[PDB]
C-alpha cells in the first residue's frame, strides 16, 4: 500500500485518480480523488444531511455550522489532512495490514446476468479465409462471450453515467454536525446479507478535545472508522435491534438503561468489551452463528465456483481470496485496543461511548503540518500546543435534567446533567435474558495475520467495472428530539455543589458554606474544600499589604504548600479487600456523607456501598438447567457421561458468573466513575481558584515599586508554581482514582457476590436433586458403585466460587493506564554511559530527553557497577540541558551520584548551576565537599561535609523538600546533614547544569537527578543494592585485583597492619604491638588458577603469596594457625567472600571456616582459622589496601 | 528454537499445544526444541 500524497484541489479531472461522480442517484455531484486502490477521499461536506438544520433537531454538543468546508483553501487543507492520516496510519505494521485488508476486501460480486459463477458461454470468432481446397469456415478462435461478466456493486458512476470506478472507501467531511464521525453503509441489503457494501465515513480531522491529561489523536477515530467500515464491506452487519446494556442512567429518578450497539462495542474497545468477549461466552445470539455460517457459504461458492473461472479477472478473483483469507472472528476480536497498544496512543478507557454525560467536551483546532505529522503529534501526546478553537462558544447544549435546587420555594442553584445520548430501554434487559445452555458451552491480540502487504500490493488495479443496476438504496438522516425533565430537591446534589465550585468573577473569595455561596446576592463567595488555605487567607487577613518581592515569594509558597497539603489528604483505612486511602475532603466536595463529623468516620461505619445514590440494582438471569437426560450403560458409560455434564454444568456456572460481573460493570461501577469524573472536576476547579487568587495577587502587585527584573523573576517563579500546583492536582487525581477503582472492587465483593452465592445455591439443591433423581432412576448398576458414582457428582459451594481480586484488578486495568505507567518515570535525568566497540555513548535514558555536551577528552572506565565518566584532562567540562533544571521557588529535587577523586587540596568547582548569583553549587574544600545553595535574595547555606579523602568512592545523595522546607545530605549509608531551608527563597537559575574538572581527575558514576525529595531509607536501599554486583572490593572502593601489591587489615583494627613473625623456627603474620608501630607492613598477592582472570569475584578459590622467598599461606593443624610455606603445591586454596552490609571488606574460608584474628598473646594476635564463638562475629572481616 | 539442517542459524518455531482428548485443559509443550548445556569458563571456583 501507498498513499497518493501527489493530489491536491486543483489537480485537473483526469478519470483516474480525480473524478466527479454523482452521490447515490440523487441530482448532485461531487469531486474525488483516489488516494489508494478503492479508497477514496471527497474533501467536501457530505449530501445527505442537510446543513441548516432546525434548531429542534440540534443534538446536545454538537458543533453545527453551515460554513465549514465550503472553500477551496479549505477542502485542500482537509485533504492534505486525510492525506497525512492515511499516511501516518500506513507507517506501522498494523495499519498498513488494515488499510490493506479494507482496500482487498471488496463487496462480493454477484453472479451473472443469469444467474451463476460457474463457466460462461463461448463465441467463436474471424474465421479463416477459405483456402483452395478447404473451406476453412471453421478455422476461428473461441473466446469466451461474457468475459468478466460478475456484476460488482461497489462502484462510483461519473456524472454521465457512462463511466465507473471501482471504490471501498469514500471519506466525505462531517455532515450537519461538524464533530461527529460517521460511518453508513451504501445498501442495508447488501450489508446485512454477507454479500458486501459500499461504505462512506464522515470524518472531522481539523478539532479534537482533551480527555484526562491528553489530546485524542484523530489517527484513532478514523481507525475505529475504518475497522466499523470493514463491518459493512464483509456484510456482517447486525440488525439495528442487537444491542446491550451499557450503562444504567443513575441521574434518573426511573430505572431506565442506555443501550449501545454490539457493532460501536466490538469495534471502540476500552474496558467494556471485556465484559462481554467472555471465555466462555454468557453473551450469544444467532447473529454469529448465522455470521459465520453465511460467510462459510461465500467462501465456499468462491473456492469451488468463482476460483476455477478462466474467464474472470484476477482484479477480482485475487482480492476475493485475500478477502476470504481471513476469518470472521479475526473481525470480530478486532477493536481499538490493539491499535491502541500497537500505537503506544492513549485513549478514553471506560464509558468511550458515553463521554458526552460524563463530561463536556473543550475543542481544540489542529494545523496538520504544524502539530500532527508522519509521527502523530508533535512533541507527544500530552506536550502538544494546540490553540482552543473558537468553535467552542458554539457548543449548543441542551440538557437531559435541569435540577432546581429549591430553598422557602425560591430556586437557588440551577444546574444541568446532559445525557448519554444513546437509546433508552426501560425494560431490564438481565431479568428478561436466558443464559444459553446448548450454546456456547465450549471453549472452557493476534488477528491481523493472514494478511500479506506484498500480496495486496501485487493485485493490479480494477479498470474495467461491471456494474450492477441496483446498488443503493437511499440516504435518510436519523432526527431526533431531545427531551428534558425538570427536577426540584431540598437537598443539594454533588452536581450543585459542583457547579457552586466556579465563578465567572475575579474578586472572589473562598467560603465553606455552601448555602452562604448561593444565597450570595454580590456573587462574591465560592464553595472550597481547602480548609487549609482558607485558614491561612484569613489569618493574613488585615496584616500589611505585600510590596516586597520576598513577601511575595513567602506568600505564594505558602499558598502552594497549603493546597499541596489540603489537595493530596487521605487516611488509609483497613477494608474487606485490604488497605484502602480514602480522600478526606471527598465528603465536603460532591456533598456525600456529610451530615457530621469526618467523611472517613461515615465511610467506615458505613459501606462502600452508601458512596452510590442507586443501590440494589441486580436481578436473576433466567436460567435454563436441563436435567439429565434413560437408556442402559455400563459404568464406563455412564460416568463419561456423567462427567460430561459435570463439566457443562461448571461451565454454566461460570457463564452466570461473568452474567453478574457484567451486571456489576454496569449497574454499579458507572456510578463509580461518575463519581471519579465529578471528583476530578472539583479538584480541577478548586486547582483554577488557586491560580486566579495567585495571578491577582501578582497583578496587584505589578502596581509597585519593584524593578523590571525583579518582575520577570516573578513570572518566572509563578509559571513554575503553575507546573507544581498541576503536578499535585494530578496527585490529587490519581489518588482518588485508586480510593474509588478499590471502593467498586469492594462493593462488588461485599454486596453483589453473597447474592450471586445465594441465588447459585438454591440452583445448585436443585441440580443435585435432578441428578440424583436420574441416577437412582437407572438399574443397571451396583448399589455401592451407585453411591460412589453420586457422591462423584455432586455440587459443593466450591464449584460455582470464582471470586479472584487479582482477576478483578488486572480486568479494569485498559492499555491507556499500561502507557501510563510505563510513561511514568521519577527521574528528570538518568545518565547512562555505554562504552560499546570504540564507540563510547553517553546519553539520558529517563524519558525527558536532556540535553547531554560533552567534549572528546572524557573517558570510560569500570567504577562501581556498570561504566562512569573519567575526566583526567585538565578543564574539562559536561553540561545536561533541561527546562526543569531551572528550579524555582517551590519545586523538590534531588542529586545522587558516585564520586572519586584522584587529586590531593585546594577549591575546585565540581558541580555548578549557578546562574550569576542565585542557584546551588558542590565543589571540593580542605578535605571535604561542600554543598552552597543561594536564593535570589541574598540568603546562603553553605554545608560542609568532611571527612572525603581522595582515593575512595562516595555515594553523594543530596535532597532538596521545599513541601518540608528540609535539606537532606547523605554520604554512602549514613545522613550527614538534615538543614531547614525555610530561609530559602526562589533558586531560579540557568537550564544547564555542569559538571568541571578544573585540574582534578574525577571518576563520576550514575549522575541522577530526580523531581522529588528522598527518604534514609529509600537511600540505604539503593546504595546497598548498588554495590550488590559479585565483584570483591578493597578498602579503597575499587575492585580487587589479582597479581597486585596489597596490604592486609583487619576490620577490628583499621590502622595496624600485618606484619611478619619469627618464632620457634616458624614465620606467621600477626598484628604490629602497641610499641612497633613504624614497622612496614606485609606484602600480599592474589593468585587464582587460571592466569587470565584479572578481577576477583564472589565464590573464588585462590592462593595468597606473601612478597624475597615467594611464601605462600598455609594451615598448621598443631595450633590452627596460620604459617608461610616457600612452595606453591603446598599453600591452601582459600575461598574469598564478602558481606553485602560490609562491601570494601573481605573474607577468606576454608572448608567453611573463615580465618580470624585470635585473642591477645604476649603482644600478638595471629591469623587463626576459628570455630569457637569467644571471637567476635567482626573479627574475621578483613580489609585489603592497594599499596 | 530449533538448529535448522542446512543454515547456521537456529530458526524460530511455534511450540505446539494439547489437543488430544479435552477441551478442558490446554496447554503448551516445553520439552520441544534443542536441549541446552552450561558449561564453566575457566574452572576457578570449587568444584564442590
Amino acid at each position: 500500500m501507498n498513499i497518493n500524497d501527489n493530489l491536491s484541489i486543483n489537480s485537473p479531472v483526469d478519470n483516474k485518480n480525480v473524478v466527479v461522480v454523482r452521490a447515490r442517484k440523487t441530482d448532485t455531484v461531487f469531486k474525488a480523488f483516489k488516494v489508494a486502490p478503492n479508497i477514496w477521499v471527497a474533501p467536501e461536506r457530505y449530501y445527505g444531511e442537510s446543513l441548516s438544520i432546525d434548531e429542534e433537531y440540534k443534538v446536545d454538543g454538537g458543533i453545527y455550522d453551515s460554513n465549514f468546508l465550503s472553500q477551496d483553501s479549505e477542502k485542500d487543507k482537509f485533504l492534505q489532512a486525510i492525506i497525512t492520516l492515511l499516511k501516518r496510519i500506513n507507517s506501522t505494521n498494523a495499519g498498513e495490514k488494515l488499510l490493506s485488508l479494507i482496500s482487498t476486501a471488496i463487496p462480493f460480486p454477484y453472479g451473472y446476468i443469469g444467474g451463476g459463477y460457474y463457466a460462461p458461454n463461448m463465441i467463436t470468432f474471424g474465421s479463416a479465409p477459405k483456402s483452395n481446397k478447404k473451406l476453412n469456415s471453421l478455422i476461428s478462435s473461441t473466446i469466451p462471450f461474457p468475459y468478466a461478466g460478475y456484476r460488482e456493486t461497489n462502484y462510483l458512476s461519473s456524472e454521465d453515467n457512462k463511466s465507473f470506478y471501482a471504490s471501498n472507501i469514500v471519506i466525505f467531511g462531517p455532515g450537519a454536525n461538524i464533530v461527529e464521525n460517521n460511518t453508513v453503509f451504501y445498501k442495508k441489503e447488501d450489508a446485512e446479507n454477507g454479500m458486501g457494501t459500499m461504505t462512506e465515513i464522515w470524518f472531522q480531522p481539523f478539532l479534537t478535545y482533551k480527555y484526562d491529561e491528553f489530546y485524542i489523536d484523530p489517527a484513532i477515530e478514523l481507525i475505529k472508522c475504518l475497522i466499523k467500515s470493514l463491518y459493512f464491506l464483509y456484510g456482517i452487519k447486525p440488525s439495528d435491534d442487537l444491542v446491550i446494556p451499557y450503562r444504567l442512567r443513575s441521574e434518573l429518578e426511573n430505572i431506565e438503561y442506555s443501550q449501545l450497539n454490539i457493532v460501536d462495542l466490538l469495534v471502540s474497545g476500552g474496558i467494556d468489551p471485556k465484559f462481554i468477549n467472555t471465555d466462555p461466552y454468557w453473551f450469544t445470539d444467532n447473529y454469529f452463528s448465522n455470521a459465520k455460517k453465511v460467510f462459510e457459504d461465500h467462501r465456499n461458492i468462491y473456492e469451488t465456483q468463482i476460483e476455477g473461472n478462466n474467464a474472470i479477472g484476477n482484479d477480482i478473483k485475487l482480492r476475493l481470496k485475500q478477502k476470504f483469507r481471513i476469518n470472521i472472528n479475526d473481525i470480530w476480536e478486532l477493536n481499538l485496543n490493539y491499535f491502541s497498544k500497537e500505537f503506544s496512543i492513549m485513549m478514553p478507557d471506560r464509558f468511550n461511548n458515553a463521554l458526552k454525560h460524563f463530561y463536556r467536551k473543550q475543542y481544540y483546532k489542529i494545523d496538520y503540518p504544524e502539530n500532527y505529522s508522519i509521527n502523530g503529534f508533535v512533541n507527544g501526546q500530552i506536550n502538544v500546543q494546540l490553540s482552543l478553537s473558537d468553535r467552542n462558544q458554539d457548543i449548543i447544549n441542551k440538557p437531559e435534567e435541569i435540577i432546581n435546587l429549591l430553598n422557602n420555594n425560591v430556586s437557588l442553584m440551577r444546574s444541568n446533567i446532559y445525557g448519554d445520548g444513546l437509546k433508552s430501554t426501560v425494560d431490564d434487559f438481565y431479568s428478561n435474558y436466558k443464559i444459553p445452555y446448548n450454546r456456547a458451552y465450549e471453549y472452557h491480540d493476534s488477528s491481523l495475520d493472514n494478511v500479506n502487504i506484498g500480496v495486496i500490493d501485487n493485485i493490479p488495479e480494477i479498470i474495467d467495472v461491471n456494474p450492477y443496476k441496483e446498488n443503493c438504496d437511499k440516504f435518510s438522516p436519523v432526527q431526533k428530539i431531545t427531551s428534558t425533565r425538570e427536577i426540584n430537591t431540598n437537598i443539594p446534589w454533588p452536581i450543585n455543589y459542583l457547579q457552586a465550585q466556579n465563578t465567572n468573577n475575579e474578586k472572589f473569595s473562598l467560603s465553606s458554606d455552601f448555602v452562604e455561596v448561593v444565597s450570595s446576592k454580590d456573587k462574591s463567595l465560592v464553595y472550597s474544600f481547602l480548609s487549609n488555605v482558607m485558614f491561612y487567607l484569613d489569618s493574613i487577613k488585615d496584616n500589611s499589604p505585600i510590596d516586597t518581592d520576598k513577601k511575595y515569594y513567602l506568600w505564594l509558597r505558602e499558598i502552594f504548600r497549603n493546597y499541596s497539603f489540603d489537595i493530596t489528604a487521605t487516611q488509609e483505612i483497613n477494608t474487606d479487600c485490604g488497605i484502602n486511602k480514602v480522600v478526606t475532603w471527598f465528603g465536603k466536595a460532591l456533598n456525600i456523607l456529610n451530615t457530621s463529623d469526618s467523611f472517613v468516620e461515615e465511610f467506615q461505619n458505613l459501606g462502600p456501598i452508601s458512596l452510590i445514590n442507586k443501590k440494589e440494582n441486580l436481578s436473576m438471569p433466567i436460567i435454563e438447567i436441563y436435567g439429565i437426560p434413560m437408556l442402559g450403560l455400563p459404568l464406563n458409560d455412564l460416568n463419561e457421561k456423567l462427567f460430561n455434564i459435570y463439566l457443562k454444568n461448571i461451565l454454566y456456572f461460570k457463564k452466570v458468573y461473568f452474567n453478574f460481573l457484567d451486571q456489576w460493570w454496569t449497574e454499579y461501577y458507572s456510578q463509580y466513575f461518575d463519581l471519579i469524573c465529578m471528583a476530578k472536576q472539583s479538584i480541577l476547579a478548586q486547582e483554577k481558584l488557586i491560580k486566579q487568587i495567585i495571578q491577582n495577587k501578582l497583578q496587584d502587585l505589578f502596581k509597585a515599586d519593584i524593578s523590571m527584573d525583579k518582575l520577570n523573576l516573578m513570572n518566572l517563579a509563578t509559571e513554575k508554581t503553575f507546573i507544581d500546583l498541576s503536578n499535585e492536582s494530578q496527585i490529587a487525581i490519581n489518588n482518588i482514582n485508586d480510593f474509588l477503582n478499590k471502593s467498586a472492587i469492594c462493593v462488588f465483593d461485599t454486596n453483589i457476590y453473597p447474592k450471586f452465592i445465594s441465588f447459585m445455591e438454591q440452583c445448585i439443591n436443585s441440580v443435585n436433586s435432578n441428578v440424583t433423581a436420574f441416577i437412582q432412576k437407572c438399574t443397571n448398576i451396583t448399589e455401592d458403585e451407585k453411591l460412589q458414582l453420586i457422591k462423584l457428582n455432586t455440587f459443593m459451594n466450591i464449584d460455582f466460587e470464582f471470586f479472584d481480586i487479582q482477576s478483578i484488578k488486572d480486568l479494569i486495568t485498559s492499555e491507556t493506564d499500561l502507557i501510563k505507567e510505563e510513561k511514568e518515570s521519577d527521574y528528570n535525568l538518568f545518565l547512562f554511559t555505554l562504552q560499546e566497540d570504540n564507540n563510547k555513548v553517553i546519553e539520558d535514558i529517563s524519558g525527558k530527553n536532556t540535553l547531554v555536551k560533552y567534549s572528546d577528552s572524557i573517558s570510560l572506565v569500570y567504577g562501581v557497577n556498570g561504566d562512569a565518566l573519567y575526566l583526567k584532562e585538565p578543564d574539562e567540562s559536561v553540561s545536561f540541558s533541561n527546562k526543569a533544571f531551572e528550579n524555582g521557588l517551590t519545586n523538590s529535587f534531588s542529586i545522587c551520584f558516585w564520586l572519586r577523586n584522584l587529586g590531593e587540596i585546594i577549591t575546585s568547582k565540581l558541580i555548578e548551576n549557578k546562574a550569576d548569583n542565585c542557584g546551588w553549587e558542590i565543589y571540593f574544600e580542605n578535605n571535604g565537599l561542600v554543598f552552597s545553595i543561594v536564593d535570589c535574595n541574598g540568603n546562603e547555606e553553605n554545608i560542609y561535609l568532611s571527612d572525603v579523602i581522595s582515593k575512595n568512592w562516595y555515594y553523594i545523595s543530596i535532597s532538596i523538600d521545599r513541601l518540608r522546607n528540609q535539606l537532606l545530605i547523605f554520604i554512602n549509608d549514613k545522613l550527614i546533614a538534615n538543614q531547614s531551608i525555610e530561609q530559602i527563597l526562589n533558586i531560579y537559575s540557568s537550564n544547564t547544569i555542569s559538571l568541571v574538572n578544573e585540574n582534578n581527575p574525577i571518576y563520576i558514576e550514575g549522575l541522577s537527578i530526580l523531581n522529588r525529595s528522598i527518604t534514609s531509607e529509600e537511600v540505604v536501599n539503593n546504595y546497598f543494592s548498588y554495590l550488590n554486583n559479585s565483584y570483591i572490593r578493597d578498602i579503597s572502593g575499587e575492585r580487587l585485583e589479582y597479581n597486585k601489591t596489597y596490604e592486609l587489615y583487619n576490620y577490628v583494627f583499621p590502622e595496624n597492619s600485618l606484619y611478619e613473625v619469627t618464632e620457634n623456627n616458624n614465620i606467621y603474620l600477626s598484628i604490629k604491638d602497641t610499641n612497633n608501630l613504624n614497622i612496614q607492613g606485609a606484602k600480599f598477592k592474589l593468585i587464582n588458577i587460571d592466569a587470565n582472570k584479572q578481577y576477583v569475584q564472589k565464590w573464588d578459590e585462590g592462593v595468597v603469596c606473601l612478597l624475597d622467598e615467594e611464601k605462600y599461606v598455609d594451615i598448621s593443624s598443631e595450633n590452627n594457625r596460620i604459617q608461610l610455606v616457600n612452595s606453591k603445591d603446598t599453600a591452601k586454596r582459600i575461598i574469598f567472600n564478602n558481606d553485602i552490609f560490609m562491601p570494601n571488606c573481605l573474607t577468606f574460608a576454608y572448608n567453611n571456616k573463615y580465618l580470624s584474628l585470635s585473642l591477645r598473646d604476649r603482644n600478638y594476635n595471629w591469623m587463626i582459622c576459628n570455630n569457637n564463638d569467644n571471637i567476635p562475629k567482626a573479627a574475621h572481616l578483613w580489609a585489603l589496601k592497594g599499596i | 528454537i530449533k538448529l535448522k539442517k542446512d543454515s547456521p542459524v537456529g530458526e524460530i518455531l511455534t511450540r505446539s499445544k494439547y489437543n488430544q482428548n479435552s477441551k478442558y485443559i490446554n496447554y503448551r509443550d516445553l520439552y520441544i526444541g534443542e536441549k541446552f548445556i552450561i558449561r564453566r569458563k575457566s574452572n576457578s571456583q570449587s568444584i564442590n
